[PDB]
RNA sequence: AAAAUUUAAAUUUUUUUUUUUUU
């Protein structure tokens, strides 16, 4: 029973396991023998990091991994691309990374499929299938001589979104696993991008597919049938999502599941967004996180 | 100072000078730029005031920037000749012009195409012995006047009405508001500040159909 | 609030407004503490362990001895801590070579100087330094001092903290100094300031006046002369206030520049303004105003009722001030000014001969005698003294001390004791000073 | 704008809000606000300071220095001048936003200037001096509620000397350490959006690119005045209104608005 | 003629310190995580400056666009109420100014593993807040912060100081009071070696005091970055210890 | 729900906590509770040295005499309490009284009705700091301990300042719920706090 | 004792004059 957290704080302009952590400008050694790789700068024996990071040594092999930067990108993930621009027959695409992907024209799953084969023609309609600011899925192929990489949709799993809502994260605190997709009771689906990018809809027989109408792949349309209990059971898992966000929490598809029977005990779904009770939360399971695995 | 004007000499000094329900009327006219598409002409004279203002139309001209889907509208205010309003003061009506004309312009019609607003704030008389504010649905006018002759595709001849430092713009004859600004006033008078906007308004839309559909 | 630095170093924010040009400009200032404040003396072996070089490399000299004059106990052997007004009251009497020859000088008291008076300022900045063998002058920085710092209290004026924190200087120099029984004296001339140590508030502490510091020296009669300090007929007017004269500068209301009294007419001057061509005289008593010849004055233009021929607002004098220069270029009747305020006083050291009128053969005791000085254009001084009978045939250093309402002529006081009238040697030495010759030998600094 | 969001979610971002059983994207009341956090006197070379953080990480800050000023030689007593990063001079959001507040804050309108009032010759020129450094929203409300504090964050040196300078002409004299507290009333300034049959309070930036059309409502001394202004947020989506949603949404702000600023007029 | 007291003979200054030492220093990382991840705050004394960094990232435009390397911008915002007396006009392109900003593009063309990030944008920006003197150093300060703030590739620490000159004598750490009362230099001094990015005087000096005057900044500018580093450190501790 | 002018508790050298040593002092406060239509509440715990969690002390007050309750082997003994805690015509003031319940609940399950929150109800009418270190700085005349309330009371006698330090908090949130008592119908928003009050005591 | 086995890296232009900060 409330409308705006106005809590007051006046007078200041602010409130105010082990492994190595260096710094640039400083030495590591000077053992030739090392290996030099990333985050490695030297002269000739002297080693020499460049970030705030630790070392890694792997075996031979010398490293400095950082702790603050944007997404790397790397072949074969499964990420969210917002659509920046399109080019001749290229297009541009933010991974949320340095630079923008790019995805060639025949790069993509063609209304009728193979059937329809390649035209010229096409590139007179590269804005009919895509245009900017859009959402899709795509699967990281391969790189250029930079570190800029490329996309592709190479199934029906991948292509462009509908029937829910995007949010957005840092990209550290989502895990890796052998799955992405993820379907939660509530008939509802995350598409967890790697990269830090997150869209829900809900679940769709191809959804349904994947554990027991072609032409709809450029669409603007939705599902015309979206219940209310659809649409706030969305806000229920979005704000958790930002609660692990705010609580820098590892994302466990179960987690998610757990923060999402530990938020009934609000049925108030805009008090889901309270620093304390999403730290409450928070605090909750990792808590919880001390018993089970 | 400005070394691309002639601005004269610095240490000379402008000339200076001490102490020693009414009607609103219009005369409205078109076609009489050849510059533009669309133009249009206002005069206006009410009790102690008297003001005439031009509204000039650029469209559709081509975008270097990219690709939209429909158009783009960008209003000018500029002084005349006499009075001198404030400069933040002119861009704040230009932000409150285009929020109308953007529930009226089928942009949709014409895509990554620019449109051109030029509102020339030429003379006024104030022989009177919130000032912009008192200005502000003639613009309306003087636009819809000016972009009806380039002939753009408008939902509604919209028009303005004024009662007492208080702006209220209609459409669907007042059955619907487009545009609303509100200075000091009174307090819970916006009931009469309903009705003698919107007569001024049903008067005025009746003027600009005169001007056109008679030529 | 203050903070803390991790070399166990405070840190703490002075902040106060600008009134300058009548303007009102926030200043704010960081400020430090440190621990490593001398206390600069022969006998302490504490503080000879933290003193440390400067950027020319030099560890300086810790020299108010361990023997000072010792007194009648209570006191024993002691140092002196002043006050300003003291030092404002009897800058000379600091100067005397028979006498203080051990004072610590506070930060603060140091500061009021250089709020006060900028040329005294340069007197104890050159006592300090040119400190000798007989007589030492410190300069203790008790607000860079951590262990004398104080703050403002709530419901406070600036002048409490003076006080308090002078008291607070002085609290931690006799336990810096308990080792060695050389106490420390307190010397005031402030009656509430001598009200709050007759409890013995905080401080059992060395409070006395200067005349209840001087009745306990060995040799305080030869001093108390150097003391400074009905007497009616009318009373004479005022000089205007700050912000008056700061209101009355920009108008161009007020005026200032140099005037010369006269000899042949001691009751007549004139001043040469920028504004003004002509000399514009001073006419009367009462508008020369208690204010001597050559000094930096501010004065008023008179209205034409007391123009001479050979209101509320200043809407009206400034209309009459262009009347002025219409008769400036008159010559028929001129223009008459009074003073208003006083830009700067011309005093200094000054030298007469005392009047046989003022002193009784018969009297040993304290007597006011006049001062003939050898400035023909400026008036005679009451001198309240005991040693008359010695000074009258001999010549006298005195200083001006103030000008209250009443007195017709000034209250001032004997500083050096010269010599004998028409003695050679004598008439030598005030042959100098009055024509501003330097003569003194050249000191310690110098060689 | 900001931002360049997609199609699908546009349709359904403003079907949800626009349901009848309406549903924000946070899923909050409709008239709820978001959290934020407010900072103030921290600038100790102002008169005031203030700092306040978004929860989108919007952020500005607004500083408050003063002047002494003859208050007969000059008409405007009080001054705002605003800067957003990353933005010209030349732009429109700023010009507008920086004229309005001045329109907000005129001398007798909201603002006590007898509480200004230095002497029957001289007051106080004051500086509302802003810098926004981001934003992801049409900004304006965000701002009003740092100057709010700010205001309630200024302390201002006292007249030692007396005021009537028509006859004496004194020049005015203050205290170097004795500073009060500016009393004053500010306003407040509320965002406003209109989708479909609903109206949404505090507008986040996908609720604010939705919107039909939305409102800026002058909040001052406990009630509804002036200035009030209709406003665009997008212009792809604009669409018209019917009166009694404006009439609605003025008691949907006022039955709501102490609350807010009891929750900031709480010390 | 000063009515006030530059340098004591006593060897102190107007707080209080003596001629080799410091403000107050404070640094801090991760101010905003919300707006960009360069994000640090400096205090130096009572100069504050908000500094921000974005990037590394895609242009405005393919015109502003190279194939080798990054391209670096610098604003600065000087406020109005940077200082006591509030400034008139505003500051967006006075040639002081842009001075400065050329400057700390050349300061920072070679610190930055240019090659290694091609195509694409880094922008600093800055927000001077509370003015104290000593502006010039005060920046560079805050940059080394700033870009390490996102961990951008890097050699070394660089450090910023103005060191003033009363008579004879060097004042590390002057302020804006001591920098009208005498002569001031500023060392842009790089980690720990004896070698110069940035070196700017404009008062007038006496040749024979420089060498000797040069030779006073280093040993305060490698004090800086050793302060920077530490308070980076027990920051970066915080990390790891609370992630994992 | 009338208001009264402000009463603050009794003197302080006038009053050491009389603590409950057995089931006998315990019973002492439940005659001596079961007659008051007000009441003064506070609780310390240590979340270290259990799992279901022991509550390492309590401090129950009248207008003129504050406890210290003994929750070792009481803890499974803090079911009498309740007889007149769980009373509609005597609120129980405390600051945050959720796990002063609550790990009465978890344990020990008990009833409870009608305590007087002064923590949250502080910030509605606008007493800025919730902390027991302003309410005791600004009600009750006092200084608080920060460092010995992160340290436990599992162990029996306690140090006697830090059992004048959070009766003195006790004395906090009592004069927190003082003229809280006094001011709440005045601004209208003493229908909240009853509804909060009604939130803490009921969901389990 | 023969027989043979593998690649693929991005192209052609949108902006507003310089004061002025406390010996």
């Amino acid at each position: 029973s409330e409308v705006i957290t106005i809590t007051k704080r006046n007078g200041a302009f602010q409130n105010s396991s082990d492994s190595q952590i260096v710094t640039p400008g400083e030495l590591v050694t000077d053992d030739p023998i090392w290996m030099r790789g990333h985050g490695t700068y030297f002269l000739d024996n002297m080693t020499y990091s460049s970030v705030a990071g630790t070392v890694s040594r792997v075996n031979r092999l010398l490293s400095v991994i950082p702790l603050k930067g944007r997404y790397a990108p790397e072949t074969g993930d499964h990420v969210v691309g917002r659509i920046a621009e399109v080019g001749n027959k290229r297009w541009k695409v933010d991974i949320g990374g340095k630079q923008h992907a790019v995805l060639m024209l025949g790069s993509v799953n063609l209304p009728g499929g193979i059937l329809r084969r390649k035209s010229e023609s096409d590139e007179l309609q590269m804005r009919s299938f895509l245009k900017e600011g859009d959402l899709l899925n795509a699967e990281v192929q391969s790189l250029f001589q930079d570190g800029s990489a490329s996309l592709h949709t190479r199934s029906l799993k991948y292509g462009k979104l509908r029937n829910g809502m995007f949010c957005q994260v840092p990209s550290s605190l989502i895990v890796r696993a052998k799955n992405h997709t993820h379907n939660l009771p509530g008939n509802i689906t995350v598409v967890l991008g790697v990269n830090g990018y997150i869209w829900l809809r809900k679940t769709s027989q191809m959804d349904l597919a994947r554990d027991t109408s072609s032409w709809q792949i450029y669409s603007d349309e939705n599902d015309p049938s979206i219940s209310n209990n659809i649409r706030q059971a969305i806000c229920r898992y979005a704000n958790v999502i930002k609660a692990l966000a705010f609580c820098e929490i590892g994302i466990t598809q179960q987690r998610i599941v757990s923060a999402y029977e530990a938020s009934m005990v609000y049925s108030n779904v805009g008090e889901l967004i309270e620093k304390n009770v999403m730290e409450s939360i928070g605090s909750d399971i990792l808590t919880a996180e001390k018993m089970r695995g | 100072q400005d070394r691309r004007r002639l601005l004269g000499p610095a240490a000379a000094k402008p000339m200076a000078f001490s102490n020693t329900e009414s009607e609103q009327e219009l005369s409205l006219h078109t076609g009489f730029i050849e510059n533009c598409n669309g133009s249009a002409l206002v005069e206006a004279r009410s009790l102690g005031h008297q003001t005439s203002l031009i509204s000039a139309v650029y469209g559709p001209r081509s975008i270097r920037g990219s690709f939209t889907s429909q158009g783009t509208i960008s209003i000018q205010l500029k002084n005349g000749l006499l009075e001198k309003y404030n400069t933040n003061e002119l861009k704040e009506v230009s932000s409150f012009l285009m929020g109308i004309f953007n529930s009226v312009v089928n942009l949709s019609r014409y895509p990554k195409s620019g449109i051109d607003i030029f509102v020339y704030l030429t003379y006024d008389k104030d022989l009177t012995n919130s000032q912009i504010s008192s200005l502000i649905p003639h613009c309306i006018t003087s636009i819809t006047l000016a972009l009806a002759d380039a002939g753009i595709e408008l939902v509604d001849m919209a028009g303005a009405g004024e009662a007492n430092g208080t702006v209220v713009s209609f459409i669907k004859n007042g059955e619907e508001i487009v545009g609303f600004w509100k200075d000091d006033g009174d307090d819970e008078d916006l009931l009469e500040c309903l009705d003698r906007c919107k007569e001024q308004y049903n008067r005025y839309r009746d003027l600009m159909i005169s001007c056109l559909m008679n030529q | 609030r203050r903070k803390r630095l991790a070399d166990g170093l405070s840190v703490t924010q002075k902040v106060f407004v600008r009134s300058r040009n009548g303007g009102a400009t926030k200043i704010v200032r960081e400020h430090y503490l440190r621990s490593d404040i001398p206390c600069l003396s022969r006998s302490c072996t504490k503080c000879p362990q933290i003193v440390v070089p400067d950027a020319q490399n030099e560890l300086p000299k810790f020299i108010l001895s361990d023997s000072p004059l010792e007194l009648s106990a209570p006191i024993g052997k002691h140092y002196v801590v002043l006050d300003t007004n003291v030092v404002l009251q009897a800058i000379d009497l600091l100067e005397n070579p028979n006498c203080f020859f051990d004072v610590i000088v506070p930060q603060i008291v140091l500061d009021e100087v250089r709020n006060k008076s900028y040329p005294v300022y340069t007197r104890l900045r050159t006592l300090c330094r040119d400190s000798d063998d007989h007589k030492r002058f410190i300069v203790f920085h008790n607000e860079f001092s951590e262990h004398t710092f104080v703050e403002r209290l709530p419901n406070e004026t600036i002048n409490d903290r003076n006080n308090r924190a002078i008291r607070k200087t002085c609290q931690w120099y006799s336990e810096h100094l308990k080792p060695y029984d050389i106490n420390v004296v307190l010397v005031t001339n402030d009656r509430l300031n001598r009200e709050a140590a007759t409890k013995e508030v905080e401080s059992n502490i060395i409070t006395k006046s200067l005349v209840q510091y001087i009745e306990l020296l060995p040799n305080a009669d030869d001093i108390r002369d150097s003391i400074p300090q009905t007497f009616s007929d009318f009373t004479f007017p005022e000089y205007y206030s700050t912000a008056r004269v700061m209101g009355g500068l920009k108008n161009g209301v007020l005026y200032q520049g140099n005037i010369q009294i006269s000899e042949y007419n001691f009751l007549e001057g004139s001043v040469s303004l920028p504004r003004f061509s002509k000399p514009v005289l001073i006419v009367g008593q009462k508008n020369l105003n208690r204010a001597f010849n050559g000094d930096q004055v501010i004065v008023e233009l008179l209205p034409q009722s007391e123009w001479k021929a050979p209101v509320i607002s200043d809407k009206q004098r400034r209309l009459l001030a262009k009347d002025a220069m219409i008769a400036q270029r008159s010559k028929k009747i001129q223009p008459t000014a009074k003073v208003v305020y006083i830009q700067r006083r011309s005093w200094r050291q000054y030298v007469g001969q005392l009047a046989p009128s003022s002193v009784d053969p018969q009297s040993s005791s304290t007597q006011n005698v006049f001062v003939i000085l050898m400035d023909k254009c400026l008036p005679k001084v009451r001198i309240r003294t005991r040693r008359a009978a010695e000074l009258l045939d001999k010549r006298i250093v005195i200083s001006i001390d103030s000008w209250p309402t009443t007195h017709k002529y000034p209250l001032g006081h004997f500083v050096r004791d010269l010599g004998t009238i028409e003695s050679a040697q004598a008439e030598t030495e005030a042959l100098l000073l009055e024509h501003d010759v330097e003569y003194r030998p050249f000191s310690k600094k110098v060689l | 704008g900001h931002m360049s969001l997609s199609v699908a979610e546009k349709s359904y971002l403003y079907d949800s809000l626009a349901s009848t059983p309406s549903i924000r994207p946070d899923g909050r009341l409709p008239h709820q606000f978001r959290p934020i956090e407010i900072f103030t006197d921290f600038l100790p070379s102002s008169n005031g300071s203030s700092r306040i953080i978004a929860s989108d990480g919007s952020e500005c800050i607004v500083s408050i220095k003063s002047k002494v000023v003859d208050h007969h030689v000059e008409n405007e007593l009080l001054q705002v001048d605003v800067d957003i990063a990353g933005q010209r001079d030349d732009a429109l959001v700023v010009e507008t936003i920086t004229s309005l507040l001045n329109k907000v804050l005129k001398s007798g309108s909201g603002v006590d200037s007898s509480k200004l009032q230095l002497t029957k010759k001289y007051s106080f020129k004051i500086f509302v001096d802003v810098l926004v450094i981001s934003s992801h929203s049409h900004p304006i409300s965000l701002i009003s509620f740092a100057i709010y504090s700010a205001l309630n964050s200024t302390y201002l040196p006292k007249l030692i000397s007396a005021f009537d300078d028509l006859e004496v002409e004194e020049l005015p004299t203050f205290h170097d350490y004795d500073m009060v507290k500016l009393d004053i009333n500010p306003p407040l300034v509320f965002i406003l959006a209109v989708v479909g049959n609903n109206m949404l309070l505090d507008p986040a930036a996908n609720e604010s690119e939705v919107a039909n059309n939305g409102l800026i409502i002058s909040w001052s001394n406990g009630k509804i005045t002036s200035p009030i202004r209709s406003v665009a947020l997008n212009d792809s989506n604009v669409k018209s209104f019917k009166p009694h949603l404006l009439k609605q949404g003025l008691a949907m702000v006022e039955k709501y608005a102490p609350d807010v600023v009891r929750s900031l007029e709480n010390l | 003629m000063s009515r006030l007291e530059i340098y004591s003979p006593e060897g102190l200054r107007l707080d209080g310190r003596r001629w080799n030492e410091l403000r107050r220093f404070e640094s801090s990382i991760n101010t905003h995580p919300h707006a960009a991840d360069g994000s640090s705050y400096m205090e130096q004394g009572n100069n504050k400056i908000i500094t921000l960094v974005k990037g590394p990232k895609e242009p405005r435009l393919k015109s502003q666009m190279d194939t080798s390397k990054a391209l670096l911008n610098v604003s600065v915002n000087i406020t109005k109420f940077s200082k006591f007396e509030r400034s008139k006009s505003s500051h967006k392109n006075e040639r002081r100014v842009l001075e400065i900003q050329t400057s700390l593009v050349r300061m920072f063309e070679k610190n930055v593993m240019l090659n290694i990030y091609p195509r694409t944008v880094i922008d600093i920006e800055i927000h001077v807040l509370e003015q104290d003197g000593g502006i010039m150093g005060s920046l560079i300060n805050g940059i080394t912060l700033a870009l390490i703030d996102a961990g951008i590739s890097m050699f070394d620490y660089i450090s910023g100081i103005s060191v003033g000159l009363y008579d004879t004598t060097p004042l590390l750490d002057t302020n804006s009071l001591e920098e009208n009362a005498m002569s001031t230099v500023t060392l842009g001094v790089v980690g720990k070696s004896e070698k110069l990015s940035l070196l700017l005087v404009e008062d007038k000096i006496p040749l024979d005091r420089l060498e000797n005057v040069l030779a006073i900044g280093i040993a305060g500018a490698h004090r800086v970055r050793d302060l920077m580093d530490e308070e980076l450190r027990k920051h970066a501790q915080k990390r790891v210890s609370n992630a994992s | 729900l009338q208001i009264r002018e402000e009463i603050p508790s009794k003197s302080w050298d006038d009053s050491v906590p009389i603590w409950v040593d057995t089931s006998t002092e315990l019973e002492s406060m439940l005659e001596d509770l079961k007659n008051t239509k007000e009441i003064a509440v506070d609780l310390e715990h240590h979340d270290y040295r259990s799992y279901y969690g022991i509550v390492c002390l309590m401090q129950i007050s009248t207008r003129e005499r504050d406890y210290l309750v003994d929750t070792l082997k009481l803890r499974e003994n803090l079911h009498i309490l309740n007889e007149v805690f769980t009373n509609p015509s005597i609120v129980k003031v405390f600051h945050g009284a959720f796990m002063n319940i609550i790990w009465l609940q978890r344990d020990l399950g008990l009833y409870v009705v009608g305590l007087f929150d002064t923590y949250h109800a502080s910030k509605a009418i606008g007493l800025p700091r919730h902390s027991l270190a302003y309410l005791l700085e600004n009600f009750a005349n006092f200084k608080t301990s920060k460092k010995y309330q992160l340290a436990d009371w599992r162990i029996r006698p306690l140090s006697k300042p830090m059992t004048a330090y959070a009766r003195a908090d006790t004395h906090f949130l009592l004069n927190i719920y003082d003229q809280l008592r006094n001011k709440l119908i005045e601004s209208n928003k003493l229908a909240g706090v009853l509804y909060e009050s009604r939130n803490v005591a009921k969901r389990r």
